[PDB]
C-alpha cells in the first residue's frame, strides 16, 4: 500500500551526468566549484613506486616481526569479628583482559549498565 | 522473547540469527554513542534523548530477566553458614536491645 | 564453590579456543592520535 | 526448503483473524523450563533450624 | 499481588527506576509504612546512626559529623604516633541482592508474620514494559511504600555486620539509658576501640578510626601479608580530591596509603560478596 | 590425472586481531608493508600495524558500513565506500578527507584504481558501475546494462580494463573510452560476487556459489572449472606463486592451485569467544606486498593473519 517496501532499486543512468549530462544544464551545486584541482604524488622518501619495486619485502617484513615479538618478549583490636578474610587469592580476576563478541555480556557493556542506572 | 519458528530451515534460520545480532550490535553501539554525549551535555536533540531512554530501560530488563533467570538457576548466592550468622547475629542483637516485636495493628487502634 | 552472578564466566578464553600457537590480539583505543600522521610530507 | 508464514505476535497488517494456537505457536517460551537448583533445600532448612 | 510497571526518570548521567503500583494495593502499603514507621520509633528499633532521621537536615547532619570529630578525646594529637582514618563508602548492590526468604526470616524477627509475609509476598510481583515480564525473584522492588522500612532494617543488618555487637552497643548505649548521635556513656568507652563514629546514611557509610601507631602498624602488616608490594605500586592506584589545591589535598606517603589501603581492606573483609560489598 | 600439480605449503592461522565492534567488510595492504586498512560496519576505517598486529589509527567519518578501502599507489590516498552512498578520498598526509564523490543512488558495494590513469572505478546496487576523474571528483562514464545490485569490480592497464560480475549472475567485460559492453560472461547460475586478477598469465577468476571459473581475458574464453568449494563465497586473491584463496559466508576457506585448478588445503577456522557459530564468515582476504601473509577480515569482528607452514611435504594428493 503505502507503507511497504522496495524489492528492487532505483536504476541510476537518467539524471545529471548520465548520458549527455542530462542534456547539459547549467545548474550546480556549492560541492561542485573547483577544489583540490592538483593530485599530490609519492615523493621519493614516502612510497614512490620506483623506490617499491625493487625491495624485498620479506627480509624487511621479518625483520619488523622480529623486532615487535622481542619488544613484547622485553616488556614481560576487634578480632571478633563474624566474618574473616573473605578475598584470600583474588588478584583482580583478569576481566579486563577478555574481548567478548556479544553486546549484552561485554565487558564494556557490563560497566556501561554498571555506571549509568541506579 | 525467545524466538524460535517450529519448522524452519536451518540455513535461513541461522542467517536471520547472524543478520538480527548485526543489527543488534547497531543499535546498542548507537544507545552507547548517544548516552555518552547526553551525559558530557553535548548537543543532542529532544527525540534522541526519548529514543535513548527507550533503549536503555529495555536493554536493562534484558540484563535483569538475565539476572533473575541466573538466581533462580545458580541457587542462593548467600551460602548458608552466612545467612545462619547474620539471623544469628540479629538476634542476638535484637535480645540485647529488649525489642519488642510490632504486633498486628489492632481492631480498636486508637492512633 | 558458588559462582556469583558478577563472575559468571561464559565463552571461554581466546588461548583456550584458538590454542598456543595463534597469538590473539584484542586493540581498544590507539596509539599516534589522528594529528600524528600518516605517510609523511617531505620536511 | 519450505518456509513456514510468519504469524506475528505484533502486526496483523491486513487485520486477520487467526487461530489461538496458531497465534501462541511460540516454542521458545514453552521450551524455557523453569528448572530449580537444589542448593535453597540447604539454605531454608539452616533458617529453620 | 497483580504487576507493577516501571519506567525510568533520566537524570542525564544516570537513570532511576520509577515503579507503577495499583491503588488499591498501594493504599494498603501506604497505611502499612505509616504504622511500621510510628511502631518502630516508639520501640526505639533504629539507633541513632541511622541517618536520614526526623530532627536533622543534612547540612545539621554533617555539622554534627565535624563537630563529633572535633570532641573526640586528643583527636589531633600525632605525637606519640597516632592517625585518623576516615572511609567513605558504599554499599553497592545493597537493594539488587536482598534474598527474599531471609528477608522473611529477618521481618519474622521485627513484625508480625502476617505483616511479614505481606512485606515478602509484595516484593515478588512481575515487572512490565510494553513487552517485557519478568519476575523479581531475587532482588527487592524500590518503589513499594513501605520499602524504605525494608531498606533501613537491612542495612541496620549489615551495620551489626560491620561493626559488630560489641562495638555497636557502645555506641547505641544501653536500652534503659540510650544515648544520642556521636556519643558515648564514657570517654573511656570511646577510647576502647579504633572505630570511634559511625553513621549510615541510606545506603552510603561514613567511619571515622583513630590509631595508635601500633595497631596501625599491626593491621597494615596484615594488609602487606596478604597483599604484597614489591615495586611500591599503593601510591599509583590511590585517588585524591583534585578539587582542592595542591596543597590542600592528602599528601602521598607511603604509611598513609598502606594504612588507608589497609583500613578499606578491613572494613571490606567484614561483608560477604552475596550480601553487599563495597 | 591430466595435469601434476605444483606442491604449495599448507597455511595456518598465527594471529587473530580484535577491535572492530562491527562485521569487517573490507582489508588491503599498503604499497610498503608498513601497515594495512581495515574497513568495518562499526562506521570506522582501521589502520593496523602490520608486522605488530597493532592498531595504528581509527578514522571516523562514515555513516553506515564501510564496504570497500583501497590505499592508492600513485598518490597518497585512502579511498574507501560505504553503504552510505559516500565514496572517500582521505588524504594520508593529514588523516582528513578532500574529496567525496557523489552520484550514487545507492549503497557503493566496491571500489578499485585504475593502476595507471589516476580514475576509480566503483560498484554500487544501483546496478551500476561509475567512472570518476579522482583530480575533478566527477563522473567520466556510468557503466550501465547489468540488471541487479553490482558486487565487485577489477582494473587493468591492458584490455579489458573494467571487468565487474554482479548479482545478475553475468560479468561484463567493458571498455573504459567508450563506456559500453564487450563480452557478456554468463556461464555462472548463482550471483558473482567476486573476481580476481591473475598477476603474470592473464587470465582471471569468478566466483559465485555454485563453483568458480578461470578465464581468459581478450573475450573471455572458458577454460577451466574450481569446484568444490559449494558456499556463498565472498573474494578470491591471487599469489604470483599461483595460490588461489577462496572465503566464503560460512567461515570455510579453500586453498587451491591457479594453474591446475586443485585443492590442496581447506581451512575452517573457528570463532571469537563471544561469538556465535552460525557467525563464522569472510567478507575480504588479501595478500600482503611479499606474498606471505594473508589477512582475512571475518565475520566474527576479527582480522585473522595466516602464513605457511615451514615444514616440507607431507602432501601431494
Amino acid at each position: 500500500t503505502a507503507a511497504r517496501p522496495t524489492f528492487e532499486p532505483a536504476r541510476g543512468g537518467r539524471g545529471k551526468g548520465e548520458g549527455d549530462l542530462s542534456q547539459l544544464s547549467k545548474q550546480y551545486s556549492s560541492r561542485d566549484l573547483p577544489s583540490h584541482t592538483k593530485i599530490k604524488y609519492r615523493q621519493t622518501t614516502q612510497d614512490a613506486p620506483e623506490e617499491v619495486r625493487n625491495r624485498d619485502f620479506r627480509r624487511e617484513l621479518e625483520e619488523r616481526e622480529r623486532a615487535a615479538a622481542r619488544e613484547k618478549n622485553r616488556d614481560r583490636w576487634d578480632d571478633d569479628v563474624v566474618f574473616k578474610n573473605c578475598a584470600k587469592g583474588v588478584d583482580d580476576q583478569k576481566k579486563d583482559k577478555r574481548f567478548v563478541n556479544d553486546t549484552l555480556r561485554s565487558e564494556f557493556h557490563k560497566k556501561f549498565m554498571e555506571k549509568y542506572i541506579k | 522473547i525467545p524466538w524460535k519458528v517450529p519448522g524452519l530451515p536451518t540455513p535461513i534460520e541461522n542467517m536471520i540469527l547472524r543478520y538480527v545480532k548485526a543489527k543488534a550490535d547497531w543499535w546498542t553501539n548507537t544507545a552507547h554513542y548517544n548516552r555518552e554525549r547526553i551525559r558530557r551535555g553535548a548537543t543532542v536533540d529532544k527525540t534522541v534523548c526519548k529514543k535513548n531512554l527507550g533503549r536503555l530501560t529495555r536493554l536493562y530488563l534484558k540484563a535483569e530477566q538475565e539476572r533473575q533467570h541466573n538466581y533462580l538457576k545458580d541457587g542462593p548466592y548467600i551460602t548458608a553458614e552466612e545467612a545462619v550468622a547474620v539471623y544469628t547475629t540479629t538476634v542476638h542483637w535484637l535480645e540485647s536491645r529488649r525489642f519488642s516485636p510490632i504486633p498486628f495493628p489492632p481492631l480498636s487502634y486508637k492512633h | 564453590e558458588v559462582v556469583l552472578h558478577e563472575d559468571k564466566k561464559y565463552y571461554p578464553t581466546a588461548e583456550e579456543v584458538y590454542g598456543p600457537e595463534v597469538e590473539t590480539i584484542v586493540q581498544e583505543e590507539d596509539t599516534q592520535p589522528l594529528t600524528e600522521p600518516i605517510i609523511k610530507p617531505v620536511k | 526448503w519450505k518456509i513456514p508464514p510468519c504469524i506475528s505476535n505484533w502486526k496483523n497488517a491486513k487485520g486477520y483473524t487467526i487461530p489461538l494456537d496458531k497465534r501462541l505457536a511460540a516454542d521458545g517460551r514453552g521450551l524455557q523450563t523453569v528448572h530449580i537448583n537444589e542448593n535453597f533445600a540447604k539454605l531454608a532448612e539452616a533458617l529453620y533450624i | 499481588f497483580k504487576e507493577v510497571g516501571i519506567e525510568f526518570m533520566d537524570l542525564y548521567s544516570h537513570l532511576v527506576p520509577v515503579y507503577d503500583v495499583e491503588p488499591l494495593e498501594k493504599i494498603t502499603d501506604a497505611y502499612l509504612d505509616q504504622y511500621l514507621w510510628y511502631e518502630a520509633d516508639k520501640r526505639r528499633l533504629f539507633p541513632p546512626w541511622i541517618k536520614p532521621a526526623d530532627t536533622e537536615p543534612p547540612p545539621l547532619l554533617v555539622y554534627k559529623w565535624c563537630q563529633g570529630i572535633n570532641n573526640l578525646q586528643d583527636v589531633w594529637e600525632t605525637s606519640e604516633g597516632e592517625c585518623n582514618v576516615m572511609l567513605e563508602s558504599r554499599f553497592e548492590k545493597m537493594y539488587e541482592k536482598i534474598d527474599l526468604t531471609l528477608l522473611n526470616r529477618l521481618l519474622r524477627l521485627i513484625v508480625d508474620h502476617n505483616i511479614a509475609d505481606y512485606m515478602t509476598a509484595k516484593n515478588n510481583v512481575v515487572i512490565n514494559y510494553k513487552d517485557m515480564n519478568h519476575t523479581n525473584s531475587y532482588g527487592i522492588i524500590r518503589g513499594l511504600q513501605f520499602a524504605s522500612f525494608i531498606v533501613q532494617y537491612y542495612g541496620l543488618v549489615m551495620d551489626l555486620l560491620v561493626l559488630g555487637l560489641h562495638r555497636a552497643s557502645e555506641m547505641a548505649g544501653p536500652p534503659q539509658m540510650p544515648n544520642d548521635f556521636l556519643s558515648f556513656q564514657d570517654i573511656a568507652t570511646e577510647a576502647a576501640h579504633p572505630i570511634r563514629l559511625f553513621c549510615r546514611y541510606i545506603d552510603r557509610i561514613h567511619i571515622f578510626f583513630r590509631f595508635t601507631a601500633d595497631e596501625a602498624r599491626d593491621l597494615i602488616q596484615r594488609y602487606l601479608t596478604e597483599h604484597p608490594d614489591p615495586n611500591n605500586e599503593n601510591i599509583v592506584g590511590y585517588n585524591n580530591k583534585k578539587c582542592w589545591p595542591r596543597d590542600a589535598r592528602m599528601r602521598l606517603m607511603k604509611h598513609d596509603v598502606n594504612l588507608g589501603r589497609a583500613v578499606f581492606w578491613d572494613i571490606k573483609n567484614r561483608l560477604p560478596r552475596s550480601v553487599t560489598t563495597v | 590425472t591430466m595435469p601434476k600439480p605444483q606442491w604449495h605449503p599448507p597455511w595456518k592461522l598465527y594471529r587473530v586481531i580484535s577491535g572492530h565492534l562491527g562485521w569487517v567488510r573490507c582489508i588491503a595492504v599498503e604499497p610498503g608493508n608498513q601497515w594495512f586498512v581495515t574497513g568495518s560496519a562499526d562506521r570506522t576505517i582501521k589502520i593496523w600495524d602490520l608486522a605488530s598486529g597493532k592498531l595504528k589509527l581509527s578514522l571516523t567519518g562514515h555513516i553506515s558500513t564501510v564496504r570497500g578501502v583501497i590505499v592508492s599507489t600513485r598518490s597518497p590516498y585512502l579511498f574507501s565506500c560505504g553503504e552510505d552512498k559516500q565514496v572517500k578520498c582521505w588524504d594520508l598526509e593529514y588523516n582528513k578527507v578532500i574529496r567525496h564523490y557523489h552520484g550514487h543512488l545507492s549503497a557503493v558495494y566496491g571500489l578499485d584504481l585504475h593502476p595507471t590513469i589516476d580514475v576509480l572505478v566503483t560498484c554500487s546496487r544501483d546496478s551500476t558501475a561509475r567512472i570518476w576523474d579522482v583530480r575533478t571528483k566527477a563522473s567520466v562514464h556510468t557503466l550501465s546494462g547489468h540488471t541487479n545490485a553490482v558486487a565487485t569490480v577489477r582494473c587493468q592497464a591492458a584490455e579489458p580494463q573494467i571487468i565487474t560480475g554482479s548479482h545478475d549472475t553475468t560479468i561484463r567485460l567493458w571498455d573504459l573510452v567508450a563506456g559500453k559492453t564487450r563480452v557478456t560472461l554468463t556461464n555462472h547460475k548463482k550471483s558473482v560476487r567476486a573476481v580476481v586478477l591473475h598477476p603474470r598469465h592473464y587470465t582471471f577468476a569468478s566466483g559465485s556459489p555454485d563453483n568458480i571459473k578461470q578465464w581468459k581475458f581478450p573475450d573471455g574464453s572458458f577454460i577451466q572449472n574450481l569446484s568444490g568449494h559449494n558456499a556463498i563465497i565472498n573474494t578470491l586473491t591471487v599469489n604470483s606463486d599461483g595460490v588461489l584463496v577462496s572465503g566464503a559466508d560460512n567461515g570455510t576457506m579453500h586453498l587451491w592451485d591457479w594453474r591446475t585448478g586443485y585443492n590442496f588445503q581447506r581451512v575452517h577456522a573457528a570463532v571469537q569467544p563471544g561469538s556465535l557459530d552460525s557467525e563464522s564468515g569472510i567478507f575480504a582476504c588479501a595478500f600482503d606486498q611479499s606474498e606471505s601473509r594473508l589477512l582475512t577480515a571475518e565475520a566474527d569482528k576479527t582480522i585473522k593473519v595466516y602464513r605457511e607452514d615451514d615444514t616440507a611435504t607431507e602432501e601431494t594428493h
